[PDB]
RNA sequence: GGGUGACAACCCCGUACUGAAGACCAGUACGCUGUGCGGUAGUGCCAGAGUAGCGGGGGUUGGAUAUCCCUCGCGAAUAAC
RNA sequence: GAGGCGAAGAACCACAGAUUUCCGAAUGAGAAUCUCUCUAACAAUUGCUUCGCGCAAUGAGGAACCCCGAGAACUGAAACAUCUCAGUAUCGGGAGGAACAGAAAACGCAACGUGAUGUCGUUAGUAACCGCGAGUGAACGCGAUACAGCCCAAACCGAAGC
């Protein structure tokens, strides 16, 4: 919420989470804030996911600004438990990155395009 | 490359700047309405906690403790004293606020032992610390090669004997050289002159 | 006559109980005779009634009665 | 009225009684506190270093 | 006053403690045991009840 | 683990209660109620108990005064034991 | 050394010698199983913050401008440090 | 005094077991050692948790010793205030058979040197403090005792785990 500057409509979040599941199976994903952070810094991140229910906010709050200076686009998801499940985990995940979008690569670019429009 | 953890660390170098400042200003509002000792499900500073031995695992517990700021809450002499001993206002306790916080947490959790603690900031009237405690009786701890030392009988009530990290620093044990003549091996064996 | 420990072990669990009851009864009657005072056939008997009772209860516990 | 013998006549009040915990007749039945062992005040037993000479 | 059952037991015991050393105990001990030192009078002494 | 009946209380007052009132007197465990005394007396002596009166005495024991039904004869019951 | 109706190596217990057990040393030492130590070159990838440090007020110390500690305020660098 | 036990090996001693009332940290609740009830209670705090007191923990004691806090005054200075008595007495909290300390952001006989810690002997009433009065008072080193060195956090891995 201090790190959240724009609102994502449920439909967008649905499409992004869907894209994430397919990118999981047909492509590469990083789960967890440390691995996500690494991929932004290493440049291998295509799309970055960040949950809004993260307590404390410290875990994830560096991500937007970091992603911005690495040119990596990012999207907000409401509950970390969905983000973790979408990424293939029994537990939640505060952040995730798509490294290889796989078959969802067309959809990823479009979701990126939709979010830049949310500014 | 930088760990994500390094970002939490870096934020906390300046608690009155940037996003963290906003965070604190919001959070403290809730903290001031909370009790003396509050068990929290996750550490506010994850880097510091892991640095201090915290693991996300059964039998590891974190609690945030509020303690009043400033000097000794001290009653004035009720009988004869030489002038040197008549003070009230400027007298300060020999245990730092952090150790007070650690003792209050440990008392709240009589079965648990204090591993370590760290500062989460302060308002004008009080300071908050988060204290990591460990269940010495839980087999997830008893089998952890990194934490199982704390299960030994001689580690019972470690905080109250000054065996904690804040305990040891506050006892003047930091230096191995000059200045430590009256602290090591203990304040008491040196006749209470260490501080 | 003295009740030995092998004889107590040779008893069935129900024989020990019935022997326990009998021994209590003799004791009760001995303490009744005493309360009349009421000289006994021998005072050495009440003492032995107590140890026999103790023995049986010990064996009952040992055997799992 | 004299504070001596004449005032001794009014003392029919029971205070200190045999204590359940230590057995001393120190249990003050009005305070519910034992003055000898601390029962009713303290879970720990009442004890003081001044009860003996300092060096023993 | 009004005694409780426990108080009553304690008073009962103190009365029992007021017995003499039995004659036969003096014979058994060759008179090494004669006086009862805990001997208590209701008037002259004071109980803890 | 304690028994109810300790022993008959045998004194002159007890004899008068036995002869004239059809009552038996016992030293009983001070933890025992009147009902428990009535029962125990019935089970041991094979009689019928009409009434039990109790007293905690200055000997430190409980004394029970147990009146027997007319079908029972106290002096007879007492003479057995 | 003691006992025994009075000064006892030889009257009795014991005492020297030799031997046995338990406890502590110690779940230690030795032994063993698994693991794998280390070196060169390249690489600013990592290395613990209200900290180090400074100021106000106190306590403490032999610690003196150079002890250790508390309290209020301020406050770094990143091993090329 | 009476009476009993023991060759069915008693007494007695060692080890192991059984029994072990009530109060007592005292824990279902109350109570000067007793009582009450839904035969029902780990009370209270807390960890895990099949979220059920299901599995566990704490409480209190102990001759002093040990560690962490609070901390006088008589007295000495021939008065007395800093100083001294003294971080003593006493108080609060807590561990163990010992405790605490402990593998250098050390030392600084300055070195081409020493090499975790404690303790003992010495260094030395030396350096240092102090109405520079009275008093106070180390350390490095050395000779000994005993010796023992290691694990994380992070980087890089990323569920390979408990
Ligand atoms: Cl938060
Ligand atoms: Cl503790
Ligand atoms: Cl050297
Ligand atoms: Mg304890
Ligand atoms: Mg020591
Ligand atoms: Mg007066
Ligand atoms: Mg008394
Ligand atoms: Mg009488
Ligand atoms: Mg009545
Ligand atoms: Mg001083
Ligand atoms: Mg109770
Ligand atoms: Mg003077
Ligand atoms: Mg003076
Ligand atoms: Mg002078
Ligand atoms: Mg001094
Ligand atoms: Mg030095
Ligand atoms: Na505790
Ligand atoms: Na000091
Ligand atoms: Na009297
Ligand atoms: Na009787
Ligand atoms: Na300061
Ligand atoms: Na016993
Ligand atoms: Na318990
Ligand atoms: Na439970
Ligand atoms: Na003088
Ligand atoms: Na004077
Ligand atoms: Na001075």
């Amino acid at each position: 919420p201090v790190y959240v500057d724009f609102d994502v409509p449920a439909d967008l979040e649905d499409d992004a989470l869907e894209a994430l599941e397919v990118a999981r199976d047909t492509g590469a994903v990083k789960k967890g804030t440390n691995e996500t952070t690494k991929s932004i810094e290493r440049g291998s991140a295509e799309l970055v996911f960040v949950a809004e229910d993260v307590q404390p906010e410290e875990i994830v709050m560096h991500i937007p600004e970091l992603a911005d200076e690495k040119g990596v686009p990012f999207i907000f998801v409401e509950q970390q438990d969905d983000l973790g499940h979408a990424a293939g985990l029994e537990v939640g995940s505060a952040a995730a990155a798509v490294t290889d979008a796989g078959e969802a690569d067309a959809d990823v670019e479009d979701i990126a395009d939709k979010v830049e429009e949310l500014r | 490359a930088r760990s994500a953890y390094s970002y939490i660390r870096d934020a906390w170098k300046n608690p009155g700047d940037g996003q963290l400042a906003e965070l604190q200003w919001q959070r403290q509002q809730e903290w001031r309405n909370e009790g003396a000792v509050e068990r929290i499900e996750r550490p506010t500073r994850l880097d510091k906690a892991r640095s201090q031995g915290y693991k996300a695992k059964q039998g590891v517990i974190v609690a945030r403790v509020s303690v009043r700021k400033g000097s000794a809450r001290k009653r004035r002499h009720k009988a004869g004293r030489r002038s040197k001993r008549q003070g009230v206002t400027r007298i300060t306790r020999r245990k730092d606020i952090q150790r007070v916080a650690e003792e209050r947490a440990s008392r709240t959790f009589p079965n648990l032992r204090v591993l370590n603690s760290y500062s989460v900031g302060q308002d004008g009237r009080q300071k908050w610390h988060e204290v990591i405690l460990i269940d010495p009786n839980h087999p997830a701890i008893q089998n952890d090669d990194d934490l199982s030392w704390i299960c030994a009988d001689d580690q019972a009530d470690r905080v109250f004997r000054g065996l904690t990290g804040a305990g040891r620093r506050n006892r003047g044990l930091s230096g191995k050289g000059k200045g430590s003549e009256k602290t090591r091996p203990s304040l008491r064996s040196n006749g209470g002159k260490g501080k | 006559t003295v009740l030995h420990v092998q004889e107590i072990r040779d008893m069935t669990p129900a024989e020990r109980e019935a022997e326990l009851d009998d021994l209590k009864t003799e004791l009760l009657n001995a303490r009744a005779v005493q309360a009349a005072g009421g000289a006994p056939e021998n005072p050495g008997r009440i003492k032995e009634l107590r140890k026999a009772i103790a023995r049986i209860k010990t064996i009952q516990g040992e055997e799992g009665d | 009225t004299g504070a001596g013998t004449p005032s001794q006549g009014k003392k029919n009040t029971t205070t200190h009684t045999k204590c359940r915990r230590c057995g001393e007749k120190s249990y003050h039945t009005k305070k519910k506190v034992c003055s000898s062992c601390g029962f009713g005040k303290s879970a720990k037993r009442r004890d003081y270093e001044w009860q003996s000479k300092a060096g023993e | 006053g009004k005694k409780s059952k426990a108080t009553k037991k304690r008073l009962a015991k103190l009365d029992n403690q007021n017995s003499r050393v039995p004659a036969w105990v003096m014979l058994k001990t060759d008179r090494e045991v004669q006086r009862n030192h805990k001997r208590r009078h209701w008037r002259r002494n004071d109980t803890d009840e | 683990s304690w028994d109810v009946i300790k022993h008959p209380h045998v004194t002159e007052k007890a004899m008068n209660d036995m002869d004239f009132q059809n009552k038996l007197q016992f030293a009983v465990d001070d933890r025992a109620s009147k009902g428990e005394v009535a029962d125990a007396v019935e089970e041991q002596y094979d009689v019928t108990v009409e009434q039990v009166n109790t007293q905690n005495t200055m000997d430190g024991e409980k004394k029970a005064v147990v009146r027997l039904s007319e079908d029972d004869d106290a002096q007879e019951v007492a003479s057995r034991i």
